[PDB]
């Protein structure tokens, strides 16, 4: 088959991560001891993606958890699906990282991050025919910025033919406070577009806003955002999960959805968002996940240009109706894609609906759009580069102004490169 | 003697081959274990369909083909289907990944780990024959396998093979039923390789089988099967000459003769009728004009092009079931004054005509109705162009921003094999211009 | 005519000959150069990630420099 290794590291990749392994669990009929109570054999037909085969038909996730203090580790191992987790796959420092990607890239995660690079090789060396890796982490903090993509290089430097995925989050002031997280994403988004072959952009500020003004919660909390999050990440891993006539794997996906390598930030988004306290159709389905307010980024994408989509479309539902709505949309949209990309959309149909849902639409794509993202950190990182603040946190840790000046003009760079493109015509 | 390998290519190629196949154990009466009652020559025969069909002492009948893919999940609902006892295990070859619809990884990367192993069981298959004529390799052009892994075989056959004839069944992408969004570069780096290694290929647009499935069968949203069952229909008309005998049965390479002026001219263009539903052929008996003038209409073509719009360098009619030549020279005659059939100045305007008495067959339980004649045209056009247009056309948008190239850069490929493809593409297109100017 | 016919049936020979001998020195050329192509790029790819790997060597070589100051 085709495996795929998971790795979290830092406290919102293994919150989130466990999350991710709740809900696809329950979708392939995985009780939190790894045994299978499904219904249907086609949860177990593309099981090995995700899960290994242990004595007793025990199913054990692929998973492998990083981070620099136990505390977010204990919490995960005491939760619902704690015991399914492989115990030797719990990598855990004591000093922390204390939200300073130095340390998780340069000080800390270093003196750790050989002893994951080992759990890494034991679940690699056991899969048939190895896809690649997907992180969860974050772009804010010190152990899933600084240490996780110290491991996606050293990852990539023993499997450079291996696909790279991220589920990265972006910081945003509605969420943290904290000061230092503009630096901590900057920092991180110059390993990414160097060392990542698709990465998607998990954005703090859409979750918030997705939570604050349609799901009307006054107070979000991490786990209101969590659950954007689950959603989001059960959608896009659909088609590796379940069969289909699509094959789908880690690099089919990249070679169709990454025009340019550098170009490889896509913007999630999910359909329907509904509210505790409020039956949905296919066109309803279709102009809903296409909409500003569904994206898991805080992008608009009538502000860009479409250069490929990916849809999919969970529940029994019309696929004739699903193909004339996907055609519509695209014509009563015909500017917001670039036309010399012909046929950028994707679309494919899973019979399994996510739980608690009769249908839903996960939306996957790379717009031109996303530079408004990464123009909200720029603006946040040279408001306090310019002033210099904060910058003995990193210095003493033995970076100098060069890393950080180098990283703000990649990402410059970045958004000018996303705006070449939108202005790119045929003709 | 005149046995004819086939060899099936990716999942396009390996799922056409299922109907094939089993469409020709449906016509030949050949049973889901490889027994034929009727076949009373144990072990071997000089019979019509021993061109396509070796026999064991057993009594089985063993496709002389090939199946291949880069991954083995297409392949394993052969090994597991309903005909998996009609296949040695051997003939049924597959790696562990696919070529991920890149052509780099299909031709280079995965596909040399393989093609070794796929040459040594073809050879086998080879050395069970006395007269080995040639080969069919059926293959998408758009998939990474079905373009890169085909090409780079049909490299590898004509050295070992040498000028040793090999046909084609390319499927031409369509937006409708398309799998990548770098199929026009698969595409149009595989025409390029394999343009000097191939005798004569069959090109099908999915969109026109999709076309034709919907309007004439009243399919709202037609599957693979459902094309690939079509498909089969029109391969099975080919290649009928081949495996059944008659006294106006003509050979396929008599067809291929008149098929092809120039080496690079040699993408026939073909056309099948009829092609009607069940509810639809009750009680309604189509004679030989009325399927031979439905070979006339745009609307019933493999490839989406308008000969209307081009002249023809040939054109051959393939009967099989209840046909006699008296209806056939009637029908051509009716034709000849209310069509727009121009011919180029520099070949005779004369159709040639094959006749096959074995009724058509379909599948139980198919969509296609069975009817008591059949007919399926291969006509040289320069009309067909059109194709090729349209493809280097979403080539050029791509490759002008070159967009996804890097994913075929960093397998190995260099630019100049891009542009050096398109450029043979340019020299193609311009050679259908020319055959079809008038002499000076 | 008889030294015409010799010459036609050689002639044949020497071109399906040369035709193999041609697309058997095309592959090997292009599958030689596809081999060195792609271990370049991996070998770049490689030398770009250990000259990370010196850069964070060096960079913990700065802290332990100014911590004992
Ligand atoms: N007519 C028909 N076309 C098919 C079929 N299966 C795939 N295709 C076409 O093939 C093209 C994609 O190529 P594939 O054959 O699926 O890919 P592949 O040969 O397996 O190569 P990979 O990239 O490694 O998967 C698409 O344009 C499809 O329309 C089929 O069963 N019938
Ligand atoms: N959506 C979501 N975001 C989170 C979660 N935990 C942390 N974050 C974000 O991550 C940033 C802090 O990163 P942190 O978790 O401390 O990384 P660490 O230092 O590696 O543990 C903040 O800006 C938060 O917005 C979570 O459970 N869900
Ligand atoms: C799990 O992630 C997916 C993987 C795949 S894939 O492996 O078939 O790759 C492809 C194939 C053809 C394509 N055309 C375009 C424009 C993108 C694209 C990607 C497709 C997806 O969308 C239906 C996926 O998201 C759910
Ligand atoms: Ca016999
Ligand atoms: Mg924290
Ligand atoms: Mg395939």
């Amino acid at each position: 088959m085709r495996e795929i290794v998971h790795i979290q590291a830092g406290q919102c990749g293994n919150q989130i991560g466990a999350k991710f392994w709740e809900v696809i669990s329950d979708e392939h009929g995985i009780d939190p001891t790894g045994s299978y109570h499904g219904d249907s054999d086609l949860q177990l037909e593309r099981i090995n993606v995700y899960y290994n085969e242990a004595t007793g038909n025990k199913y054990v996730p692929r998973a492998i958890l990083v981070d620099l203090e136990p505390g977010t580790m204990d919490s995960v191992r005491s939760g619902p699906f704690g015991q399914i987790f492989r115990p030797d796959n719990f990598v855990f420092g004591q000093s922390g990282a204390g939200n300073n990607w130095a340390k998780g890239h340069y000080t800390e995660g270093a003196e750790l991050v050989d002893s994951v690079l080992d759990v890494v090789r034991k679940e690699s060396e056991s899969c048939d025919c190895l896809q690649g890796f997907q992180l969860t982490h974050s772009l804010g903090g010190g152990t899933g910025s600084g240490m996780g993509t110290l491991l996606i290089s050293k990852i990539r430097e023993e499997y450079p033919d291996r696909i790279m995925n991220t589920f990265s989050v972006m910081p945003s002031p509605k969420v943290s406070d904290t000061v230092v997280e503009p630096y901590n994403a900057t920092l991180s988004v110059h390993q990414l577009v160097e060392n990542t072959d698709e990465t998607y952009c998990i954005d703090n500020e859409a979750l918030y806003d997705i939570c604050f003004r349609t799901l009307k919660l006054t107070t979000p909390t991490y786990g209101d955002l969590n659950h954007l999050v689950s959603a989001t990440m059960s959608g896009v891993t659909t088609c590796l999960r379940f069969p289909g006539q699509l094959n789908a794997d880690l690099r089919k996906l990249a070679v169709n959805m990454v025009p340019f390598p550098r170009l490889h930030f896509f913007m999630p988004g999910f359909a329907p968002l509904t509210s505790r306290g409020s039956a949905l159709t296919v066109p309803e389905l279709t102009q809903q996940m296409f909409d500003s307010k569904n994206m898991m980024a805080a992008c608009d994408p009538r502000h860009g240009r479409y250069l490929t989509v990916a849809a999919i479309f969970r529940g029994r539902m019309s696929m004739k109706e699903v193909d004339e709505q996907m055609l519509n949309v695209q014509n009563k949209n015909s500017s917001y894609f670039v036309e010399w990309i012909p046929n950028n959309v994707k679309t494919a149909v899973c019979d399994i609906p996510p739980r608690g849902l009769k249908m839903s639409a996960t939306f996957i794509g790379n717009s031109t759009a996303i530079q408004e993202l990464f123009k909200r950190i720029s603006e946040q990182f040279t408001a306090m580069f310019r002033r210099k603040a904060f910058l003995h946190w990193y210095t003493g840790e033995g970076m100098d102004e060069m890393e950080f000046t180098e990283a703000e003009s990649n990402m410059n760079d970045l958004v000018s490169e996303y705006q070449q493109y939108q202005d790119a015509t045929a003709d | 003697m005149r046995e004819c390998i086939s060899i099936h290519v990716g999942q396009a190629g390996v799922q056409i081959g299922n109907a094939c196949w089993e469409l020709y154990c449906l016509e030949h009466g050949i049973q889901p274990d490889g027994q034929m009652p009727s076949d009373k020559t144990i072990g071997g025969g000089d019979d019509s369909f021993n061109t396509f069909f070796s026999e064991t002492g057993a009594g089985k009948h063993v496709p002389r083909a090939v199946f291949v893919d880069l991954e083995p999940t297409v392949i394993d609902e052969v090994r597991t289907g309903t005909y998996r006892q009609l296949f040695h295990p051997e003939q049924l070859i597959t790696g562990k990944e696919d070529a991920a619809n890149n052509y780099a990884r299909g031709h280079y990367t995965i596909g040399k780990e393989i093609i070794d192993l796929v040459l040594d069981r073809i050879r086998k298959l080879a050395d069970q024959c006395t007269g080995l004529q040639g080969f069919l390799v059926f293959h998408s052009f758009g998939g990474g396998t079905g373009s890169g892994f085909t090409s780079l075989l049909m490299e590898r056959l004509s050295v070992d093979y040498g000028k040793k004839s090999k046909l084609e069944f390319s499927i031409y992408p369509a937006p409708q039923v398309s799998t990548a969004v770098v199929e026009p570069y698969n595409s149009i780096l595989t025409t390029h390789t394999t343009l000097e290694h191939s005798d004569c290929a069959f090109m099908v647009d999915n969109e026109a089988i999709y076309d034709i499935c919907r309007r004439n069968l009243d399919i709202e949203r037609p599957t693979y099967t459902n094309l690939n069952r079509l498909i089969s229909q029109i391969v099975s008309s080919i290649t009928a000459s081949l495996r059944f005998d008659g006294a106006l049965n003509v050979d396929l390479t008599e067809f291929q003769t008149n098929l092809v002026p120039y080496p690079r001219i040699h993408f026939p263009l073909a056309t099948y009728a009829p092609v009607i539903s069940a509810e639809k052929a009750y009680h309604e008996q189509l004679s030989v004009a009325e399927i031979t003038n439905a070979c006339f209409e745009p609307a019933n073509q493999m490839v989406k092009c308008d000969p209307r719009h081009g002249k023809y360098m040939a054109c051959c009619l393939l009967y099989r079931g209840d046909v006699v030549p008296k209806d056939v020279n009637a029908a051509i005659a009716t034709i000849k004054t209310k069509r727009s059939i121009q011919f180029v100045d520099w070949c005779p305007t004369g159709f040639k005509v094959g006749i096959n008495y074995q009724p058509p067959t379909v599948v139980p339980g198919g969509d296609l109705a069975k009817v008591q004649r059949a007919v399926c045209m291969l006509s040289n056009t320069t009309a067909i162009a059109e194709a090729w247009a349209r493809l280097d056309h979403k080539f050029d948008l791509m490759y002008a921003k070159r967009a996804f190239v890097h994913w075929y850069v960093g397998e190995g490929m260099e630019e100049g094999e891009f542009s050096e493809a398109r450029e043979d593409m340019a020299a193609l297109e311009k050679d259908y211009e020319e055959v079809g100017v008038d002499s000076v | 005519k008889r030294e015409h016919e010799r010459e036609v049936i050689q002639k044949a020979i020497e071109e399906n000959n040369n035709f193999i001998k041609m697309a058997k020195e095309k592959l090997a050329q292009k599958m030689e150069s596809n081999k060195e192509n792609r271990e370049a790029h991996l070998a770049a790819m490689l030398e770009r990630l250990q000259e990370k790997d010196k850069h964070a060597e060096e960079v913990r070589k700065n802290k332990e420099l100014k911590e004992e100051a």
